[PDB]
RNA sequence: UGAUGGAGGUAGAGCACUGUUUGGACUAGGGGCCCAUCGGGUUACCGAAUUCAGAUAAACUCCGAAUGCCAUUCAUUUAU
RNA sequence: GCGGUCGCCUCCUAAAAGGUAACGGAGGCGCCCAAAGGUUCCCUCAGAAUGGUUGGAAAUCAUUCGAAGAGUGUAAAGGCA
RNA sequence: UGUGGUGGCGAUAGCGAGAAGGAUACACCUGUUCCCAUGCCGAACACAGAAGUUAAGCUUCUUAGCGCCGAUUGUAGUGAAGGGUUUCCCUUUGUGAGAGUAGGACGUCGCCACGC
């Protein structure tokens, strides 16, 4: 892709210069994207889960899981075994291409351009971004009729805020 | 609910075994490959009608 | 992200296999060890802890690539060095592994060359 | 008018064999309910967690490191 | 009849105890304290009386330490009920004191008000007393 | 420099009941160049050091030779007594 | 009787767990009353997260005694 | 006499082998499961902190700490990572 | 002697913190057509590989901060023998714990292989 060759050519050695790694094996990388859609309303209607799986299968290349319940609470009106959410793991080359799509397409479909929200800090290279909405090219008005969103959990091998910021920054992520 | 039940050798026709079922979970008649004493051979046993 | 190093789980599965029966007085173990490049084998009693016969993958005589190719050769050489000492009823260690290659070749080549299972 | 005073019966646990006995085949050694002592050489566990004596010999008790203990038989 | 120091039960009844002997358990917080020299139960209300006879010589507060608290319960039958059936109703909250748990502690006040306060405290408890400082203390930080 | 330096026996059994009456303080020492002995004391020689020299100052046990530099560790009595029991000396050197 | 081996949770300690509980420090933010009608949140319990010293228990245990108890091709004495 | 109780199972009383009564102190039982059984493989929990769209202290997520603070069809002991 | 595999001995073997190494070896590491696999996912599991590196793991060494093992004392309790009030305490003879430690402790022993 674009980004692997960016690693092999330009992204790595400047980050090596900023911190003086005695081995190239200490280049921090990008592993995962976890995508989640908690619903809550699908307990009332089993037809709510009919569409989110379709949307996530269109945005990703995978059918997501159908997540369990882990609890039994009537104050949140849940038994065990309740189908609530949907996980998408992402590895390999679809990682980089989905981040390419996030750079080129998603972020210029945001109302009220102010920048990517910084404060996902967490110390240990774990930036998550809530997504509220039609921010994707594989989506119709006449198909999507709900106000569902998305979830991004990118987990790295970095150890600071700063190295994680520069991993996300040399690859994109236009923060505020 | 749960009733005592006796099995039946489907060849030599003797009431060989005895067990228990829950007849709202399992309204049918069971089929297990149990043993037969009179024949010395594995035989598909079923519920006595 | 922590990545648990793979010998830990291999030794956990060993300890959850070895605790049934070693029984190695006259029916000793076999032993099977992966790497990224080679294969090792030992035949041990208890509680002397002595290997009575052994053979590497590619430290004595090679055949080809570090494959099932080698595994058949090691399964030859272990039993060929073994039955000279008079061993008949050896017991497998599964290691911590499963059976989709590189181990069952050792098993079958241990079967034909004189070791009963 | 009390709503108490009802009992189990004494089911008579505890060791029924010393150290250094001369023990025949199959006799009980230490009757449990719950694994308080694991078996060792030539001793098995019953359905109700008792302990046997397979080979004729001598009962001796040991450790398993720090936590729990063993029973084993050594013949002549 | 109001109890100064109730508990949270876990159990309505307990056995009637059996107290023999203790020792040690020196003055820790304050500077002036009693020592029980005997062995009895001590009920709730005696500690109220000890509080009030402590404080009504104390002026503008001072320092009051209570180091003994009721835990256990009594029962009693009615009047005229025969021997026979189950235990009586739980009434009161009592805790025994052996030879030498320090009853209370005082500090921040010179000795004379302190010894008056401890004499007033000791004449409302059924146990003989003494008066103790941090007398022989190698541990004083 | 000078104290009640004495010695004792292994198990002086329940005669110690009489040691509670006629006024003796049984004491304990264990340290570096001498392993462990018990030593007699009387109460009229250490509380004077507690008042005069202090509660945590240097005690030099002397065997008419080299020094033994002990310190108090614990001495907690039975109550309603006002007399010493369980004096554990403890030597830390120069 | 003596020697040797183990079965075990009693007396006392009884803090580590589960119950009951005494005073201090700390805030993380509950702080009702705030200054308020834009940042300082003022007092109080500082309760939970803690963190100090200090108690305690038939149905609490990190530990743990004398004695009896079961056995020994063991020794002595005695008569079952 | 009126009341209460009559068989079985756990714990304390029970004096550290076993046994041991009182109209002493406490809780259950007269079932259930065709897999909640047998074998063979694989796996490790409750919580706590920190961010994350509807999201609320507490649904679904991600990271770290964590010998158990969980679970074990059913009452209690004893067990079981 | 190193390095790997594999055994017992109560963590005195541990935890935490600090340093060095890549001969051979182990592992990370490049992939997935093949045997296989994912309740989705070459992360694992399984199969192919020799581009790169001691960065982590692994191995050696340092530390008594944490956890562990801890003598001799004394004291509480107790068999036997007694004595006064019998709620309870005291005295002879035998046996003695827990807390508190001075101290020990950053392993010991076994087999095989490959280099040295
Ligand atoms: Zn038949």
């Amino acid at each position: 892709n674009r980004l692997k060759e960016k690693y092999i050519k330009e992204v790595t050695p400047s980050l090596v210069e900023k911190f003086n790694y005695s081995s190239v094996m200490q280049t921090p990388k990008v592993d995962k994207i976890v995508i989640n859609m908690g619903v809550g309303d699908a307990v009332s209607n089993a037809k709510n889960l009919d569409k989110a799986v379709e949307e996530l299968a269109l945005i990703t290349g995978q059918k997501p899981l159908i997540t369990k319940a882990k609890k039994s609470i009537a104050g949140f009106r849940l038994r065990e075994g309740m189908p609530i959410g949907a996980k998408v793991t992402l590895r390999g080359e679809r990682m980089y291409e989905f981040l390419d799509k996030l750079v080129t397409v998603s972020l210029p479909r945001v109302r009220d351009f102010h920048g990517v929200s910084k404060k996902a800090f967490d110390g240990r290279g774990n930036y998550t971004l809530g997504i509220k909405e039609l921010i994707f090219p594989e989506v119709d008005y006449d198909l999507v009729d709900k106000v569902r969103g998305m979830d991004i959990v990118i987990v790295t091998t970095a150890n600071t805020d700063e190295e994680s910021r520069e991993l996300l920054a040399q690859l994109g992520m236009p923060f505020q | 609910m749960r009733v005592n039940i006796t099995l039946e050798c489907t060849s030599c026709k003797e009431r060989n075994y005895l067990t228990n079922k829950n007849k709202r979970n399992n309204p049918d008649r069971l089929e297990k490959q149990k043993y037969c004493p009179r024949e010395r051979k594995v035989t598909l046993h079923r519920e006595t009608k | 992200i922590t990545k648990p190093d793979k010998n830990k789980t291999r030794q956990k599965r060993h300890r959850r296999v070895r605790n049934k029966i070693s029984g190695t007085a006259e029916c000793p173990r076999l032993n099977i060890f992966r790497s990224n490049k080679n294969i090792y084998a030992q035949v041990i009693d208890d509680v002397a802890g002595v290997t009575l016969a052994s053979a590497s993958a590619l430290d004595k005589e090679i055949s080809g690539g570090t494959k099932t190719e080698t595994a058949a050769a090691v399964g030859k050489l272990v039993a060929e060095r073994a039955a000279e000492k008079g061993i008949k009823k050896v017991v497998f260690d599964r290691g911590g592994y499963l059976y989709h290659g590189r181990v069952q070749a050792l098993a079958e080549a241990a079967r034909e060359n004189g070791l009963e299972f | 008018s009390t709503s108490n005073g009802r009992d189990s019966e004494s089911k008579r646990l505890g060791a029924k064999s010393a150290d250094g006995q001369t023990v025949t085949g199959g006799s009980i050694l230490y009757r449990q309910r719950g694994t308080k002592i694991y078996p060792g050489v030539n001793v098995g566990i019953g359905g109700d967690d008792t302990l046997f004596a397979k080979v004729d010999g001598v009962v001796r008790f040991e450790r398993k490191g720090r936590d729990k203990k063993q029973v084993s038989v050594y013949p002549v | 009849m109001l109890v100064p120091k109730r508990v949270k039960h876990r159990r309505e009844f307990r056995g009637k105890m059996r107290g023999e002997a203790k020792g040690g358990k020196e003055v820790a917080f304050g500077e002036w304290g009693l020592q029980a020299t005997e062995s009895h139960w001590i009920t709730n209300r005696q500690i109220e009386a000890a509080r009030i006879a402590m404080t009504r010589y104390m002026k503008r507060g001072g320092k009051v330490w209570i180091k003994i608290f009721p835990h256990k319960s009594y029962t009693s039958k009615a009047i005229g009920v025969r021997m026979g059936k189950g235990k009586g109703a739980p009434e009161g909250w009592v805790s025994p004191v052996k030879r030498g748990k320090i009853m209370f502690e005082i500090a921040g006040v010179p000795e004379e008000v302190a010894r008056e306060a401890l004499r007033l405290a000791s004449h409302k408890l059924p146990v003989k007393t003494k008066i103790v400082k941090r007398e022989e203390m190698g541990g004083e930080s | 420099v000078q104290l009640e330096v004495k010695e004792r026996a292994i198990r002086p059994r329940s005669l110690r009941n009489q040691l509670r009456h006629e006024g003796k303080v049984p004491a304990i020492v264990y340290g570096y160049q001498i392993e462990s002995t018990p030593i007699y004391f009387e109460e009229k020689d250490l509380s004077k050091i507690l008042r005069e020299h202090g509660a945590n100052t240097v005690i030099k046990m002397t065997v008419d030779g080299k020094n033994i530099n002990t310190l108090m560790s614990k001495a907690q009595l039975d109550t309603f007594t006002g007399q010493m029991l369980h004096v554990e000396f403890l030597s830390v050197n120069m």
